[PDB]
């Protein structure tokens, strides 16, 4: 029927926790920012059209509390019927604000929809809106709750992923992203942050360290003495994983996602609803598919969304042009490849999270916008963007290049 | 270049600052800019300050504290004015680096592991209290004139240099917003320790130094550990009122924009709001982050046109009205004995209470006893207020009412050297008032004269000296409204000005002078105002869109409440006069839309509110909401203009009308204009004044003389050729 | 637009209320859990396996209601871990939209089955605990005009002229017919009773009612201050904007404004193919969806144009609607929504609203959809049409289709 379409996907460069520059910046105010870049690309633009503004946030309290789509909207004084709505799947967040969005516009009762997400993790912390998963005993118990840095260990240990393994995925990942920057490849999608001045607050993925060796990646102490683990969830891990005798603690600082500020915005339509505001499709959604696995080993459900999604497609592997995992976790990376057979040249090709950061609502819009574009520069055809997510879900979303 | 404490990194101006160091490791840091009687925050006290720092840094291992002091009468006066006036949108780097710098500085002065006390001898303003903000404990001479506060505001400004940012880690949000920051008012040394801004006081400003050194000898034993240390910079800092992110103060924090846009009624003064929008997101960050954010605030208002406005008037406009600019040049003193006031009316009254109160011999007459002893009961009346919300003793208000002698004989005005005449507006009346008087009254008095309208030239022919008679024009409420409009008559000597001028100042008030003319400046200014909104309700528009673009301009009170309270009935003969002028010298009068609505309420008996009855209801003393009838009569709600089309009419009007009386030769200065216009009649303050709101008018047009113009003659086109700029605004 | 989507089930709790209530106790993730073993009961032989999301609808997602209240139900109720759960908030709304997502989901063809509804426990979970932007920021809260929910509607109140008696009158209709349905026993089959980790009763009724409720009682209440309302300035920042009028008409009291309850609701959505293999027969067709809005000011303005949108949507006219929902957040917003669209009494809210039964932001959407799927049913009517007014001057508009 109706075919979900691409017409822009932005982001924000990638704000560090410590000392980083978006610090300052309030979360609605990196939105605002993304929504002025919109209407600047295109003056014309028939607002009223805009039927939905649909957020990824995984922590919606304070500054990201109260509906933040809809403050956005308001806030930037886009029409009063554009909607506004937020949404929490965790790491998948941003990405799951696309799919609604795409789905919207199939029902036939959406005609013009942005869709993305905000995070600003200095700001409100993850873990800032409580929860009963962790915070309620009975429930905790039940669903046998474990930090994911503890999963992503087990992975590593089970798979035999070594600390050499991980770092060196590490290392690529800071390679790639430097390489991309240093291309003009993020050019036209990463739009700078500025004060109520005009002034320069950020231009870059901050986060980045592009001089990183293999044997200062060594030096790093494992992150099983960092915040989250404090005691008992190795325990817990290997009582479910009971053929486990010992998890190799092998995730460290340099080895995992960058915990980060940043927004990104896509605006996805009809051909129709397109055709009428002058919009050139870039991409077109081909499908979707929420899955799952074990919420204990937490990581490993990119594999079945991945299948799923392929299958509802009716596409293998084979097909697909470019692979784009979130970098969490090393090992999550390497367990995915190993379990498609995904070749390395078509895996994170402009490097990821490790490198520059896992602002997480706003993550699976950035990294769908990452691939819209590398399809293009590339002229290649299909992408297949999915995440790992807490709780032990996973989304994963096939886009084709128009 | 990073973290420097320096304006400039790459390949110079004067020292301000005398370094002292003691046998005991006390750096004494006097201020003292040998270019002005005043120390402000120019480019020489910045490297000054820069240069210091780098040496408390330095020698840090032989220093044990820091006392900051000036030799100066004050301590230090704030921000250098005559830079930040000129910042243009492009300068908003610059200004912000400025900025930074400037608390680059006091940050280190802060965290340097040693106490800092500040020694304030004198007058601590904005910039200059921030410097004590910084400092770990404040001492103040409790001296004549000393004041402290953070005034920025006043001028379009914030308190950029940590002002915000330290007193909210002191106070908490809503009080270091409501107590200090919203209104920046000064205060007294006594006040200023009372609400915390000051920690301890001395009787003389000798004991500054001693007393401070004092203080860290002290410290230092009584307290190592946390010697130099703001409670903020401590690990268990709790904010007073609560975070953002704390239930009790996040129940009300979205009260506060809406109480703030209460307050200013929605006018568009950008100053307020930048304030509590620093405030509150400083309190949610680490202190750097927070300072960083109250620069971004600041760039933003220094650079914009609402600022240079408020500077223009309420630093640059004042100051040249407070030197004298429009007091005549070489004419000496001559001190008041005895002033007499002729009319017990609300002006009278009010007029003997400010004479009284500024500590003259009053003598009050009216046509008989009854009535000027009700005259004299205004002032008790303040009084009785002034004692219960405690701002007087109880001997010195006796006093203040012995002054005043209610008299009903004009033999009373025996020995009275000043008289202000506030009787009806009626010339052969104050002909016949001031003849009962002027032989009675001793041969120097000043003959002044309250009249709204009528010219002082003709009030002059009713006595013998006319060299000594002068209109003084004062507004109402008196003991509120601060200016004072003198008005020179034709025979109106440059003595009797200067005279009257020293009055004015004496009183505590701020003095305009201006050539005789019907109307004069403010009564015919005003008068376009409440006639612009008149037109609107004979044009059909709601009443109750009326009284908001009115207060959304920025008026301290909407245009028909206004019309009320000016009568109704003065309104008709002052446009009746009008056309007398034109109609004997032949010509055709143009009436004014709004005079066949004056004419309109008159004939329907409501003429306003000392009739009971205007546009407006009235019920026992009090205003209580529009008259209902007003709809039928004017079919309200027939004309629904742009709401910024009303606002507009109005600020125009009174822009326009003063454009012509400064080419009329009836004002001399724009200065007077300004002040004036603010002070006299209401005129909104983030205008700047009347005048100027020619220069720095903003809007969809753009800003300045020629996006006023447009506008102007958009407003023409649409609603009559009274919006049409005169020639002398034009190329 | 390919694949219809089909109700075939849709439960709730009763409503707790807010002060001494029976439902304080009982954690919000408990009262999801309960609604979907109620399921489990009617249904033992259904292959979850099939289920591909729970979409959940929650206004102040933090505390117990944060970290994604819908999975925590999807692994704390033992679905399978392929079952999805998403948390969303759309204010007032959330209800109803996780049901409009739901289905608009089916729609696209990606997913087959999924269960939507919502959660909110405000006695443990007070609005505005989870804070915001244009409420606690000041830049924006003056750059966006924002005004408490009841000040809006007694603007509403005073520009319609709607009198206090007015407002009180459809107070009072409204828990009459609340009590009528109740005693009909309308809502034996859907209010699931919430019981103990024991199986001991702890609530099997609306409790917030007032079915003895008077004319008399309700004029002698005193118009709103509780929360935001008592604090300064709103009604002035309010006129600012609505200048024309000249002094807001407070009409709106404790008695004519929904109550704060906790409570949950469970809506099951699905394709045809996915309802047959299953042997589950579908109750209602979702015939169209709408989001739209208006003035976020006087904000609950927003249910007129959603309405006109669905019905423009689904190329229907008011005639062609045989029920009319509108969540009874404030008597105002119904008569305004009534007067705009000439709507008759006996077709709107005919079971009574949430003056009687209360309002629990998350879950009120989809309860009033059960409650519509319910009637529809009952009285062998076609046609339904589910809307709510929402915070920030929102609208959402669903029709349903008895099949
Ligand atoms: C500090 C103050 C009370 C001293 O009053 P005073 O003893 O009568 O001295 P004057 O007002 O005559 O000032 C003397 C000179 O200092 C200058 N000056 C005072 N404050 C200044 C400031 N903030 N910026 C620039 N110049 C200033 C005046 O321009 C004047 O210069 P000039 O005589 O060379 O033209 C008075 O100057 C004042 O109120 N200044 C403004 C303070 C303020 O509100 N600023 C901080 C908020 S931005
Ligand atoms: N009785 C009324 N009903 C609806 N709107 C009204 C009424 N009276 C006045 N208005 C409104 O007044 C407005 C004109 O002023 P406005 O647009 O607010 O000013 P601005 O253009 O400066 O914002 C119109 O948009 C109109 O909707």
């Amino acid at each position: 029927s109706e075919e979900a379409f691409i017409y822009e996907a932005i982001r924000t460069p990638r704000g560090k926790q410590k000392n980083g520059s978006l610090h300052e910046v309030k979360p609605l105010s990196l939105v605002v920012g993304l929504i002025d870049e919109l209407r600047k690309r295109h003056p014309d633009l028939d607002e009223n059209l805009i039927s939905d503004v649909i957020l990824g946030c995984v922590s919606p309290v304070g500054d990201q509390g109260g509906d933040i789509a809809r403050a956005a909207v308001l806030a930037s004084g886009m029409p009063v019927t554009s909607g506004g709505v937020q949404l929490n799947r965790f790491c998948a967040s941003g990405l799951e604000a696309v799919n609604t969005a795409a789905q919207k516009v199939r029902s036939g009762w959406d005609d013009l929809v942005l869709a993305g997400g905000v995070e600003s993790m200095s700001r409100v912390p993850m873990g800032s809106d409580g929860g009963a998963m962790g915070l309620d005993p009975a429930t905790n118990y039940d669903v046998m709750f474990v930090p994911q840095s503890i999963g992503a260990d087990l992975i590593a240990t089970i798979e035999g992923f070594s600390r050499e393994d991980v770092d060196a995925y590490a290392l690529r990942s800071q390679q790639k992203a430097a390489e991309a920057w240093s291309g003009g490849y993020f050019a036209k999608s990463v739009v700078p942050v500025r004060d109520q001045n005009g002034l320069l607050i950020l231009d870059h993925d901050e986060h980045m360290r592009p001089d990183t060796t293999k044997e200062g990646l060594a030096k790093l102490k494992p992150a099983f003495e960092g915040l989250a683990a404090l005691g008992g969830f190795d325990d817990v891990a290997l009582q479910k994983y009971h053929w486990v005798e010992k998890i190799n603690h092998v995730h460290t600082g340099g080895n995992s996602s960058g915990i980060v500020d940043g927004a990104a915005l896509v605006m996805i339509g009809s051909a129709a609803a397109g055709k009428l505001q002058g919009l050139t499709p870039r991409a077109r959604i081909v499908a979707t598919a929420t899955s799952g696995a074990d919420p204990v080993i937490m990581l490993t459900g990119p594999t079945p969304a991945t299948r799923k999604v392929l299958d509802r497609a009716g596409l293998t592997v084979d097909d697909i042009d470019l692979f784009e995992l979130n970098e969490a976790f090393a090992s999550v990376v390497l367990k995915f490849q190993k379990d498609l057979n995904i070749p390395d040249e078509k895996l994170n090709v402009n490097g990821g999270a490790i490198a520059m950061g896992h602002p997480l609502g706003a993550t699976g819009a950035m990294i769908l916008g990452t691939m819209v574009d590398e399809l293009e520069r590339r002229n290649a055809r299909r992408a297949l963007i999915t995440l790992c997510i807490g709780g032990g879900m996973g989304v994963a979303t096939i886009i084709e290049r128009v | 270049m990073g973290s420097s404490h320096h304006h400039h990194h790459h390949s110079m101006p004067d020292n301000t600052i005398q370094w002292d160091k003691d046998a005991d490791g006390i750096v004494t840091l006097t201020m003292d800019d040998p270019s002005g009687s005043t120390n402000v925050m120019n480019e020489a006290y910045i490297e000054s300050m820069g240069k210091a720092v780098d040496r408390l840094v330095a020698e840090k291992d032989s220093i044990t504290g820091v006392v900051v002091a000036s030799a100066k009468k004050t301590f230090f006066a704030g921000g250098d004015v005559k830079t930040m006036i000129q910042a243009r949108p492009e300068d908003a780097g610059d200004v912000f680096n400025t900025v930074e710098t400037i608390k680059r500085q006091l940050r280190t002065l802060e965290t340097l592991g040693k106490p800092v006390v500040a020694a304030i001898n004198g007058a601590a303003l904005g910039g200059g209290l921030e410097i004590a903000l910084a400092c770990h404990h404040r001492i103040a001479a409790d001296v004549k004139g000393s004041q402290l506060g953070l005034p920025e505001v006043t001028l379009g400004l914030l308190p950029g240099g940590g002002g915000v940012t330290r007193t909210v880690r002191m106070f908490g949000i809503q009080n270091a917003f409501v107590s200090v920051l919203a209104q920046g008012t000064r205060f007294k040394p006594a006040k200023a320790k009372e609400i915390g801004l000051v920690d301890e006081l001395v009787a003389t400003v000798e004991e500054l130094v001693p007393a401070a050194k004092a203080w860290i000898k002290e410290e230092l034993k009584a307290n190592p550990d946390g010697a130099g240390v703001q409670p903020w910079d401590k690990k268990g800092y709790k904010m007073p009122g609560g975070t953002p992110s704390s239930p009790g103060l996040a129940a009300i924090l979205p009260s506060f924009p809406s109480n703030l846009r209460k307050q200013l009624k929605g006018a568009p003064m950008p100053a307020p709001r930048a304030i509590l929008a620093a405030a509150v997101e400083g309190a949610q960050v680490d202190f750097d982050t927070a300072s960083r954010i109250e620069s971004r605030y600041f760039a933003s208002l220094v650079t914009g046109q609402v600022a240079k406005n408020m500077m223009q008037a309420f630093f640059f406009d004042l100051q040249a009205i407070n030197a004298g600019g429009s007091r005549p040049e070489g004419i000496g003193k001559t001190p008041i004995k005895r002033i007499g006031v002729l009319g017990a009316g609300m002006m009278g009254a009010g007029i003997a209470y400010v004479s009284a109160k500024a500590g003259y011999e009053v003598v009050l007459k009216d046509v008989s006893l009854e009535a000027a002893a009700k005259g004299k009961g205004y002032s008790e009346k303040l009084e009785a207020k002034a004692l219960e919300r405690g701002r007087t003793t109880q001997e010195r208000s006796d006093a203040l009412l012995a002054r005043i002698t209610p008299t009903a004989d004009a033999a009373d005005f025996k020995g009275v050297d000043f008289v202000i005449e506030a009787v009806f507006e009626n010339q052969e009346l104050k002909h016949k008032v001031f003849g009962e008087i002027e032989d009675i009254v001793e041969p120097n008095a000043i003959l002044g004269s309250n009249t709204s309208t009528l010219p002082i030239t003709g009030l002059a022919t009713g006595v013998k000296r006319q060299e000594d008679f002068i209109g003084i024009h004062f507004f109402s409420p008196v003991d509120k409204m601060p200016l004072v409009e003198i008005i020179k008559g034709e025979k109106t000597s440059d003595e009797a000005l200067a005279r009257v001028f020293d009055y004015t100042l004496a009183i505590g008030k701020t003095p305009i002078v201006v050539n005789d003319s019907r109307g004069f400046f403010t009564s015919r200014v005003i008068g376009t105002f409440v006639n612009e909104a008149l037109a609107m309700l004979g044009e059909g528009v709601e009443p109750a869109s009326i009284e908001q673009a009115g207060s959304q301009a920025g008026y301290p009170a909407p245009p028909l409440q206004l019309s009320d309270e000016l009568n109704l009935e003065l309104m008709h003969k002052i446009a009746v006069a009008t056309r007398k002028g034109v109609e004997d010298a032949g010509g055709t009068y143009q009436p004014h839309p709004a005079e066949a609505v004056v004419e309109k309420m008159i004939e329907l008996g409501r003429s306003g509110r000392l009739k009971g009855a205007g546009f407006y209801e009235y019920a026992d003393g009090k205003r209580s909401g529009l008259w209902p009838g007003l709809r039928e009569t004017f079919k309200s709600g027939s004309s629904q203009p742009p709401l910024q089309d009303m606002i507009d009419r109005m600020l125009f009007a009174e822009a326009l009308e003063t454009q012509k009386c400064l080419d009329e030769g009836v004002l001399t200065s724009t200065a007077d204009a300004n002040i004036g216009s603010i002070m006299g009649i209401g005129f909104p303050p983030w205008t700047g004044g009347s005048a100027q709101f020619i220069v720095g008018y903003s809007g969809p047009a753009g800003t300045g003389k020629a996006a006023f113009v447009a506008r102007a003659r958009e407003l023409a086109a649409a609603y009559g050729d009274r919006f049409l700029p005169p020639e002398s605004l034009l190329s």
